[PDB]
């Protein structure tokens, strides 16, 4: 999420080091590019390219599980904690409700006249 | 007898295109005149049985069958044939006859001109079955119907991401809308086994959890409220005759429809009362903050859905169910009229969907531009023009009542405000110098247009003259405070004029005017696009991705038993690499056995 | 370098060659098979078929039970008090003290 | 008028031509299945009578295709 | 790129007065205002006080920056028809038409027969062509025109020669 | 007819004593309508009848009864308790719809009085009462999926709950 | 009657001549299809005995007729894939298929524990096969491992449970002499036996713990979008819960209530992560946990409403999952990648198949009444006599149900597909089959499907 204004004619640098930083932005576009358009144009191809960057995109996300995480952090305790933390939240909510429920059948009747379900 | 025989004649003629739309006969360029062919005689077969009901005549049918004996229950296809559902059917019918003849004009020489009208009709259809329906379950069918056949129809256009969004955000806001009815559903069934009209009027216990998240969190889904808003002026973004549909007749009614039928249950409940007209006084005012300021030609008539939509929420406080489906019969012929008059204005000068750069001026159009007249007025409290019939009745009744005063004085300020967005399509888009931006600019008057909107005048002039003059009432309470009540609803109305007369002139009729830098502009938009379009999908993602994902579902759930995989791949090698050769260290260590025999596990 | 396994094969053909086909080799067996015996199923065990799924088979007394309680209900309102209902499998059993 | 941009159609519109021909195939005893109810008569509410017990048929009433 | 960033600014600056504005005469007014402002001060030139005002011109422009501005015709991203009305069917499903039924209308069958005649025939020459223009290794971002153009075909043509229309 | 409760006698009849016009239309329609396609129909109907001439019999639904109650079976035996399984099952399954009976009496109270609803029938809802919580308390309503055996340890828990509740007061 | 026509479609394969095959695989199961929906549908008031216990009867499985129908159609979806393969190596398949219907037809009649199991674990072996052998994707390995990894690990328990309760109490074969059931009093030791029992049934009806089971299986498909519908097959092949819960324990399910609370956030986290997802398979793949888990929520309760609502979602999950199996299957043998972002446009190259998108994704959505909204509706009305709370976690999941079907047609409406030169043939008459013989049995089960959801109704 963006704090102040919406970033686009704000906090750049009055064309210093950065304007050949900016220009080899394209050289390495075109590369990728030059490589796609030759891989394009011709009328004997027939069936999808592959692009290497969206093989590794998921790749990232079904892959890496175990070469990752090996560290164990404090951070991957946290993360249990939202975990196991929420299945053991709603035991104090369901029983709460069913000794609620249980104690009204029994002592002082709650139940439905016309209850013909379950 | 013969009033249950014509009445399933009405739901027969729709389904007959369906039935016959897979080969069957041989009809190009004929199937879209003959959707309009098969309504057209659809009306006369429902305008006789209605005489028949103010007549005499009262009737819930059922077709004999039913696929339940499941726990003492049966839902067969029953059809309730009275006042609330009886007077909606030829009013529909007639609502989208009108739009099938303005689907003629717009989207023609198009492709996908067949495959149009096959969501149309089931539309219709959904909508004619929500409408009779005499189950809950029966009442399911045509509730998610609608909600489900308006992706098909909003999102008719496969283009950019904005409309598909606006398809996906019409289900969207409908599910969370739809938690309520299905909570309708499972409360009914554990308290009065049979969950259908008949038996739920009798044996009424005063019970608030059966509507408080059930029956008026059901109608913020479907017909939109304070509650879920944001997918009201989205909706737009697809073909013209579709939100001439939605928003007018049908997508307006079926959130409001489901307590106008459960009547008697919100005659008792006293907290009920109350929150329909808190989640009721609300949708008059801040909804239509945003009619003024953003300026689309769809979304100002857009914006106003919502503030009517509150005048047939407050009906449901006052507990006047009579009166409350009176004002969207009506409706039916308010808007649909201001859509296809404005649509027609759309269409005729290229792409045009801003009101900044039209100029239709009332001397350059003769048609559409006296359809608005007629059209913005009647909105307004106007003494003849239907709008009197409707919008004025729902006034005086609610200022005798025993409810909230802020909620009445929210309602009081709507009222007044119906003038200044009607005059942003009059005084902006229509009057004045022409604005739109061509070399060569052309609106041609069509055959079609013109038997469409001068058969939609008679139905917009003569409704509560005949409507609401034939239909039984119950209890009037029109005697009490006449300058205080009865001539105060059409005074702020003119005083509503007044104040958009003066606005208007200080804004374009100032030559050299100079806008303001700074502005608190909640008006504009109300910053929904920033909380629920931008926030609220983002924590049910962020939530997905940074957890749940990347931390349980492949990580620490599975876990668990890799630790046993990995544990028995290391105490393998304890076993297997130990002891690399040597006879020696394998007979040492049988020394040690013998001795833990002998001594550790004692046999003698 | 693997010096055997580099040999890919890309052949799709659908239309080029058959014209109209389901399935590659011999358009003559693939017109018997893809359009004929798989639309025997489609129509037999369908629309022949749907007349054993809900139509007329009886089904668990379903039907049965409607003239079974319709005769019970005008038996024990004319000649007997309680209606239909008042104690179930034991009338005057062995007692738990 | 120019020519239209249009995707193939052809194969799309045989399946449909192909699956209207064998429903319509077997949609005969169909039509034969109205006159099992028109022509050949059902059966009546009749009380029973002590005769027997289950001569083919037990308690197959309203159709006789049951 | 500077002359860029002061054009840039300038062309959105007006197709945002119309949207603040309601009738032409008073679009015109303001517009002449504005180039009171920009005029005076782009005839001397300024190497830090240039890119001060350009820094300050982000003013007034955020002041008076969100009102729904008025995309009104069929404009890229924004409202309004930005890619509808579009069947676009692509040139790779003109080629499957299926026989006795590609027999209608022969005279665009036997033109796109030509048409694909024409790029695979040129194709070796546009490879030839394109992959001669390389400064080394990689390209210097833009296009690559045909320099020696004898017979004709530019190197690279079917997409962008080759639009499905609006 | 016969278990079916039905109204007692239909009224209504034709007045027309204000204004003329054009008499009622809603009438005209149905003299008009009667011999349009409702004779038709009719006729069609009367030659489907004389088409039938022979019809089959059919013996309508089986008895057997009784056969011994589980509760009179003393001991557990998979000859003795199979036939008591099946007619508590069968009992079962006729008392979930005696229930849709009086379920649809109900139906017939709402629209045959249509504007009363609440204040008049008085027996409808009388008998709904009588029989739905006959069926709560004894057949199942709380003891999960059906079962016989099951069925018997109810009965004997609402019994010793009566008989403890009875000595007491 | 079913016994040896499947085991007489064995030898038909082997027989018949190289040009032919195809063509008696499905014709010679059409008609053995026929004949299942012809007997079985017949009953009396409670379960019947079609034969002496090698295969018994049926008390609620129309599901039997599932298996029936899917006979022919696991066939039907496999004709692209394995056309180019040797000829001896198609005979060798057919039979694995066959193999694994036929244990399928054993496992539904038989009303069994012992005999059930032990061919509950047969069907385990051709599965194994089939996924380890034709995966177009690397690390099918790991899909082969897991797969009797996580479900013999926990299956073995019952032969430790099963043959414990027999042994006590007179024998568990029959079933219907199965009602010398003595209640159980809730003590430590029964706590295993309760335990060993469901987690058997807790791995197959895939629960938010325990469930990587299945997407790996999805992911690393058998074959490419085909032999994925016997999956599904196994994720209602865990029935045994309908059997194990209402007979062997009815008093103490106590042990009951945290394993709904489990499968309750089996509802709305495993939703979660299917948003973001890139493969289109794994976005069907984690849809089918959340539909089968609530079978999970629903049995437990053991109310008469729930076991109506889970026959019918078993048999409604059993052709509405697996037709957008197929559904995946025709995009990936164009494109021969499962990513959803590239394979982006329908109607600009399939205009037909486009309407079939729509039957067969709203369908996970509670449309018009086809056996989904009549599984779903039933069961969340069965959870409000449980506890009133349950419909604010059901109603999340009513959200999310749109978000499967809706975001898998929006990221397939958006026309462009640019680098696509493949595609070009829109379907064959066997593809747009497919679509037909799923959808047209859900559109006649809208009409009367009381022989659909029948334990006693």
């Amino acid at each position: 999420s963006s704090l102040p204004t919406t970033l686009d004619p704000a906090e750049y640098d009055i064309s210093s080091e950065t304007r050949k930083a900016q220009a080899e932005r394209l050289a390495i576009r075109s590369r990728l590019k030059r490589e796609y358009q030759l891989q394009y144009y011709d009328p004997s191809r027939r069936g999808v390219i592959e692009d290497p960057a969206l093989v590794r995109w998921t790749y990232a996300r079904s892959a890496n599980i175990y070469p990752n995480f090996r560290p164990n952090t404090k951070t991957s305790l946290l993360g249990a904690l939202f975990g196991i933390g929420p299945l053991v939240f709603w035991y104090y909510v369901f029983k709460t409700d069913r000794d609620r429920k249980e104690k009204l059948i029994q002592e002082g009747k709650l139940d439905r006249t016309f209850n013909i379900s379950y | 007898n013969m009033f249950s025989s014509l009445s399933l004649v009405t739901l027969l003629l729709l389904t007959m295109p369906i039935m016959m739309m897979s080969f069957n006969t041989y009809k190009p360029s004929n199937y879209p005149l003959y959707v309009k062919t098969a309504i057209s005689y659809a009306f006369i077969t429902s305008m006789i049985p209605t005489m028949m009901f103010i007549h005499s005549g009262q009737e819930l049918i059922i077709s004999n069958w039913h696929w339940l004996t499941i726990q003492t229950l049966k839902l067969s296809l029953s059809f309730k044939m009275d006042y609330f559902s009886m007077m909606f059917i030829p009013v529909a019918l007639f609502v989208t006859w009108s739009i099938m003849e303005f689907s003629m004009w717009y989207m023609y020489s198009d492709p996908n001109i067949n495959k149009f009208f096959k969501y149309l009709l089931l539309f219709l259809i959904t909508m004619l079955i929500l409408v009779t329906a005499n189950n809950l379950f029966q009442l399911f069918i045509g509730w998610e119907g609608v909600g489900i056949m308006s992706f098909l129809l909003i999102g008719w256009w496969y283009g950019r991401a904005d409309a598909n969004t606006a398809a996906l955000q019409a289900i969207l806001y409908n599910r969370i809308g739809d938690i309520g009815f299905i909570l309708a559903m499972a409360w009914f069934l554990t308290n009065l086994n049979t969950w259908d009209l008949q038996q739920i009027f009798m044996l009424n216990p005063s019970d608030s959890n059966m509507p408080l998240i059930g029956l008026a969190l059901a109608a913020t889904g479907k017909s939109a409220q304070f509650g879920l808003h944001p997918w009201l002026p989205s909706a737009m973004e697809g073909p013209t005759p579709v939100s001439a549909l939605l928003h007018s007749s049908t997508m307006v009614v079926a959130g409001i429809f489901l307590l106008i039928r459960f009547y008697p249950l919100t005659e008792n409940n006293k907290y009920i009362q109350s929150i329909t007209l808190c989640l009721g006084a609300i949708t008059t005012l801040f909804t239509a903050m945003c009619a003024l300021t953003q300026n689309d030609i769809k979304k100002i008539i857009a914006f106003s859905t919502s503030s009517q939509l509150g005048l047939m929420m407050v009906t449901i406080g006052i507990n006047q169910p009579y009166l409350a489906f009176l004002h969207i019969c009506t409706h039916a012929f308010f808007k649909a009229m201001l859509f296809m008059c404005s649509g027609s204005i759309i269409h005729s000068l290229n792409d045009e969907q801003d009101i900044r750069k039209m100029g239709g001026l009332f001397k350059a159009m003769p048609f559409t531009t006296t359809a608005l007249i007629v059209g913005s007025l009647a909105l307004t409290g106007m003494p003849f023009l239907t709008g009197f019939y409707s919008k004025d009745l729902i006034i005086e009744a609610a200022n005798t009542s025993y409810t909230n005063a802020w909620a009445l004085l929210m309602t009081l300020i709507a009222t007044s405000f119906t003038a200044i967005y009607s005059t942003r399509i009059i005084f902006f888009a229509l009057l004045g110098q022409p604005r739109f931006p061509t070399l060569v600019n052309i609106n041609e008057n069509n055959p079609l247009l013109i038997n469409s909107i001068k058969r939609l005048l008679i139905g917009s002039l003569f409704a509560g003259y005949i409507i609401s003059n034939n239909i039984p009432p119950t209890t009037i309470p029109q005697m009490t405070m006449p300058y205080y009540l009865k001539t105060t609803a059409l005074i702020v109305t003119i005083l509503g004029f007044i104040l958009a007369l003066e606005i208007s002139n200080m804004t374009k009729n100032l030559k050299y005017h100079y806008p303001s830098n700074a502005f608190k502009f909640s008006t504009l938009l109300g910053y929904f696009p920033t909380i629920m379009h931008r926030l609220a999908p983002y924590m049910n993602l962020s939530m997905s991705q940074k957890s749940a994902s990347s931390l349980l579902d492949l990580i620490w759930l599975e876990a668990i038993l890799p630790k046993t995989i990995s544990l028995a791949q290391m105490k393998a090698s304890t076993l297997v690499t130990n002891q690399k050769g040597l006879i020696k260290l394998y007979f040492l260590s049988f020394l040690i056995t013998i001795l833990i025999s002998m001594i550790l596990f004692n046999f003698h | 370098r693997w010096q055997e396994d580099p040999e890919p094969e890309d052949e799709n053909l659908y239309e080029k060659n058959p014209d109209s086909h389901g399935y590659d080799k011999d358009p003559a067996v693939d017109i018997w098979n893809m359009r004929v015996v798989f639309f025997f199923g489609f129509s037999i065990v369908l629309v022949l078929g749907s007349t054993f799924v809900a139509y007329l088979p009886d089904y668990r007394m379903q039907e049965w039970a409607r003239r079974e309680a319709e005769r019970l209900v005008k038996y024990r309102e004319a000649h007997g008090l309680p209606i239909m209902e008042s104690n179930c499998f034991d009338p005057s059993k062995i007692q738990l003290p | 008028r120019l020519f239209i941009i249009k995707p193939s159609g052809f194969y799309d519109k045989r399946f449909l031509k192909l699956l209207r021909f064998y429903i319509l195939l077997t949609g005969i005893p169909v039509a034969i299945g109205i006159t099992l109810i028109n022509v050949f008569i059902g059966e009546a509410e009749l009380a029973e009578i002590p005769e027997g017990y289950v001569p083919e048929h037990w308690e197959y009433f309203k159709h006789p295709i049951s | 790129t500077h002359q860029q960033k002061v054009l840039r600014l300038y062309k959105r600056a007006l197709r945002h007065l119309e949207s603040w504005c309601i009738h032409r005469d008073k679009y015109r007014y303001f517009a002449c205002l504005l180039r009171a402002r920009f005029d005076e001060h782009k005839n001397e030139k300024d190497m830090v006080k240039a890119t001060q005002l350009l820094r300050e011109a982000e003013e007034e422009f955020w002041h008076g920056q969100h009102p729904q501005p008025y995309i009104f015709p069929e404009s890229p991203g924004g409202t309004s028809y930005e890619r509808y009305e579009c069947y676009k069917v692509p040139e790779w499903c003109l080629d499957d038409w299926h026989p006795s039924e590609k027999a209608m209308y022969p005279d665009y069958f036997a033109k796109r027969e030509q048409w694909k005649k024409l790029r695979r025939e040129s194709w070796e020459r546009e490879v030839k062509q394109l992959q001669e223009e390389t400064p080394v290794g990689g390209p210097r971002t833009e296009a690559l025109p045909p320099a020696r153009k004898q017979g004709d075909l530019p190197p690279l043509w079917w997409h962008i020669v080759t639009r499905p229309r609006e | 007819x016969x278990x079916x409760x039905x109204x007692x006698x239909x009224x209504x009849x034709x007045x027309x004593x204000x204004x003329x016009x054009x008499x009622x239309x809603x009438x005209x329609x149905x003299x008009x309508x009667x011999x349009x396609x409702x004779x038709x129909x009719x006729x069609x109907x009367x030659x489907x009848x004389x088409x039938x001439x022979x019809x089959x019999x059919x013996x309508x639904x089986x008895x057997x009864x009784x056969x011994x109650x589980x509760x009179x079976c003393q001991e557990k035996d998979v000859l003795c308790m199979f036939e008591a399984e099946m007619q508590w099952r069968r009992d079962y399954k006729v008392d979930q719809e005696i229930v849709n009976i009086i379920q649809e009496r109900l139906k017939a109270c709402q629209q045959r009085e249509g504007e009363s609803h609440r204040q008049n029938c008085a027996k409808e809802l009388e008998q709904f009462t009588q029989v739905v919580k006959a069926y709560q308390d004894r057949y199942x309503x709380x003891x999960x999926x059906x079962x016989x055996x099951x069925x018997x340890x109810x009965x004997x828990x609402x019994x010793x709950x009566x008989x403890x509740x009875x000595x007491x007061x | 009657k079913y016994i040896i026509p499947t085991i007489m479609l064995m030898p038909l394969t082997w027989l018949s001549k190289n040009n032919m095959i195809w063509v008696n695989s499905t014709a010679h199961s059409l008609l053995i299809s026929f004949t299942s929906l012809l007997l079985m549908n017949q009953f009396g008031d409670n379960s019947l005995n079609f034969s002496l216990l090698f295969f018994s009867d049926s008390l609620s499985t129309p599901l039997l007729i599932l298996t029936m129908w899917l006979l022919p159609l696991m066939l039907m979806a496999s004709q692209h894939h394995l056309s180019k393969e040797n000829l001896t190596r198609k005979k060798l398949f057919i039979t694995m298929l066959i193999s694994l219907q036929l244990f399928l037809i054993m496992t539904f009649t038989a009303m069994e524990l012992i005999l059930f199991y032990i061919l509950f674990e047969a069907t385990l072996v051709p599965t194994l096969i089939i996924i380890t052998r034709w995966g177009n994707q690397t690390e099918r390995l790991n899909a082969g491992l897991y797969f009797l990894f996580y479900t013999l690990a926990g299956s073995l328990p019952l032969l430790v449970a099963l043959i414990y309760i027999q042994n006590t109490v007179g024998s568990l074969n029959f079933l219907m002499l199965q009602y010398w059931v003595q209640p159980v009093h809730n003590s430590w030791s029964n706590v295993f036996m309760w335990l060993a029992c469901m987690m058997a049934f807790m791995v197959k009806m895939p629960l938010y713990g325990l469930h990587l089971w299945l997407p790996k299986a999805h992911v690393e498909a058998p074959i490419a979008g085909s032999m994925v519908l016997a999956a599904v097959l196994l994720k209602l092949g865990g029935y045994g819960m309908l059997r194990i819960t209402l007979i062997l324990n009815p008093m103490t399910d106590f042990m009951a209530y945290p394993f709904i609370m489990l499968s309750l956030w089996g509802m709305i986290m495993t939703s979660s992560i299917c948003l973001r997802q890139t493969d289109l398979k794994s976005l069907i793949a984690y849809s089918s946990v959340s539909h089968m888990a609530l079978v999970i929520v629903a049995i437990l309760i053991q109310t008469p409403w729930s076991y109506m609502g889970a026959t019918a979602l078993m048999i409604a999950h059993g052709l509405t999952s697996s037709m957008l199996f197929c559904l995946a299957n025709s995009n990936y043998e164009r494109i021969h990648s499962r990513t959803m972002i590239l394979a982006r446009g329908l109607q600009t190259l399939l205009p037909l198949m486009a309407t079939w998108w729509l039957l067969a994704s709203l369908t996970n959505l509670a449309l018009p009444p086809t056996i989904n909204l009549i599984g779903e509706l039933f069961v969340v009305m069965s959870t409000f006599s449980w506890s009133n709370i349950t419909i604010i976690l059901m109603g999340v999941n009513m959200v999310i149900t749109a978000l499967y079907s809706l975001y898998m047609l929006i990221m397939t409406q958006r026309g462009k597909y640019t680098y696509h030169i493949n595609n070009i043939s829109p379907s064959f008459t066997r593809e747009n089959a497919l679509m037909s013989l799923h959808i047209l049995p859900l559109l006649l089960l809208t009409l009367n499907p009381k022989i659909i959801l029948g334990p006693l109704y």
